[PDB]
């Protein structure tokens, strides 16, 4: 029962310096070590450095010289990674582990957080663009239900069909970038003498334009 | 708490000795173990003699704040980061 | 800086089969080595580490074994819960990351649903048109959509995004979105996505018309 908390995702433009947190749970804080991992989106892992919480000891990678600073608060159990001079390279997943028992430098990492989903970008942020997606014209067993999501910037978006009440069956693919905004569908398979008397809503939250869409899928008259 | 003043002995074989700053510790199945700047282990462990702990070992880095733990069985104790180049004695 | 060479970068068996992959270090890591699962969105999950130590609640279904410089892992009796990639690391001096391996459960081979949807009356009234195809569930992953508009193949306009082996059926997922203007949308009438999967000879064709 070891929790290792970040945020989600934040966006900030480029030139700025930014503080991702890590707030440990379930253990001594003074006890284990903490070590950072940069991911690009088609890329591996990458170790940047690790710190330790007694006397804030850094023992870090010369690729990120300057750029991460680890920092450590000990009152609130939580260690800070300080990243200075934002650019486009710097667009990573950073995850935050604890590191196993030893006092040894250089040693593995065994429990892991969940990572911020850094974007670096100049771009607006803009609230997303929800539409419906039913069968139309269109007799069998099954029908499948759509909900498209174009037009929003940045990452995340949360989508999700009657608030999670439905749950098997829903597929929220990936977002794809074009002209710097997103794209997300997601599709959902309901029995067929089900979908007209069971209402089944889509609904698309973003916390960056702290927006949230609801929509119901109805076929025609 | 159990604090520690160490000093090495080194001007070309490469010693390193602590004496417990505590009046009356128990110093009994506790050691002490150096981490960081060595050569094959990452980690090594001292050897007790009265109430000083000794390490005699040419396979130091020489590099670096080391650091100088206590453990007792297989939990550390207390710990610190010292550059062992700075702990002379005259 | 220790190079991680690590094989292969993805594979696929059976169902309670036995897979291996092997890392290579670039110099003597004395068995400082570690091997972690990666889950797609969660955080990795760390399930051997030096060498052949496994951690507490990992099952003895995870192996290891290597010396020195070459270094092995195994996994037997696949469970459809194993499906991620699995990572290296050494901490000798350094800490470096393998390529990572892609694990596939290799199931019975799924014909894919098909759906169409044009777009909705929201859109079409702010200059907008994007019709959606949807293929759910199929296996192999191999798959290749065409969107045909009056029997024309467009190729500007397509947007896909692919899904990963879900851990229950072990099916993949793929949405296909041709975007266009309600101008050149309100001028066609037919508009197909066909797809072409090893399960039928005939591609798999649906559309509709705007009549
Ligand atoms: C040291 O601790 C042991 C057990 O905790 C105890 O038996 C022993 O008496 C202690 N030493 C002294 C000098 O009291």
């Amino acid at each position: 029962q070891v929790q290792l908390q970040q945020p989600g995702a934040e966006l900030v433009m480029p030139g700025a310096s930014v503080k991702l947190s890590c707030k440990a749970s379930g253990y001594t804080f003074t006890s284990y070590w903490m070590h950072w991992v940069k991911q690009r989106p088609g890329e591996g892992l990458e170790w940047i450095g690790e710190i330790d919480p007694s006397d804030s000891y850094t023992n870090d990678n010369q690729k990120f010289k300057g750029k991460a600073t680890l920092t450590v608060d000990k009152s609130s159990s939580t260690a800070y990674m300080q990243l200075s001079s934002l650019t486009s390279e710097d667009s990573a997943v950073y995850y935050c582990a604890r590191r196993l028992y030893s006092n040894s430098y250089y040693y593995a990492m065994d429990y892991w957080g969940q990572g911020t989903s850094v974007t670096v970008s100049s771009a607006k942020t803009t609230p997303p663009s929800v539409y419906p997606l039913a069968p139309g014209s269109a007799t069998n067993s099954m029908v499948t239900l759509g909900c498209l999501v174009k037009g929003y910037f940045p990452e995340p978006v949360t989508v999700t069909w009657n608030s999670g009440s439905l749950s098997s069956g829903v597929h929220t693919f990936p977002a794809v970038l074009q002209s710097d905004l997103y794209t997300l569908s997601s599709s959902v398979t309901v029995p067929s003498s089900t979908w007209p008397s069971q209402t089944v809503t889509c609904n698309v939250a973003h916390p960056a334009s702290s927006t949230k869409v609801d929509k119901k899928i109805v076929p025609r008259d | 708490d159990y604090s520690f003043s160490c000093y090495s002995q080194l001007e070309v074989q490469h010693s390193l000795t602590c004496a417990f700053e505590d009046p009356d510790v128990n110093t009994t199945n506790l050691e002490f173990e150096i981490c960081g700047a060595l050569v094959e282990v990452k980690c090594l462990n001292f050897r007790k003699l009265q109430e000083i702990y000794f390490i005699e070992t040419k396979k130091f880095l020489l590099i670096g704040k080391s650091n100088i733990c206590v453990k007792v069985g297989e939990k550390s104790l207390t710990c610190k980061k010292i550059d062992l180049t700075t702990i002379v004695k005259p | 800086d220790i190079q991680m060479t690590q094989s292969p970068s993805s594979l696929s068996a059976s169902l309670g089969g036995k897979v291996t992959i092997t890392c290579k270090a670039s110099q003597d890591i004395k068995k400082y080595i570690a091997w972690y699962q990666h889950k797609p969105g969660k955080g990795p999950r760390l399930l051997i580490h030096y060498t052949s130590t496994l951690q507490p609640g990992i099952p003895s279904r995870f192996s290891g074994s290597g010396s020195g410089r070459d270094y092995s892992f195994s996994i037997s009796n696949l469970e459809p819960v194993d499906i991620a990639t699995y990572y290296c690391l050494q901490y000798d001096n350094l800490l470096t990351f393998g390529a990572g391996t892609k694990l596939e459960l290799k199931r019975a081979d799924a014909a894919p649903t098909v759906s169409i949807f044009p777009p909705s009356s929201e859109q079409l009234t702010s200059g907008g048109a994007s019709v959606v195809c949807f293929l759910n569930n199929f296996y192999p992953r191999d798959i290749n959509v065409k969107w045909k508009i009056d029997g024309s193949e467009r190729q500007n306009g397509v947007l896909n995004s692919w899904t990963d082996q879900d851990s229950k059926d072990s099916t993949y997922n793929m949405s296909s979105t041709l975007t266009l203007t309600k101008d050149e949308y309100e001028r066609h009438n037919s508009y197909t996505c066909e797809a072409t999967h090893k399960t039928s000879t005939s591609p798999i064709v649906k559309s509709f018309n705007r009549n």
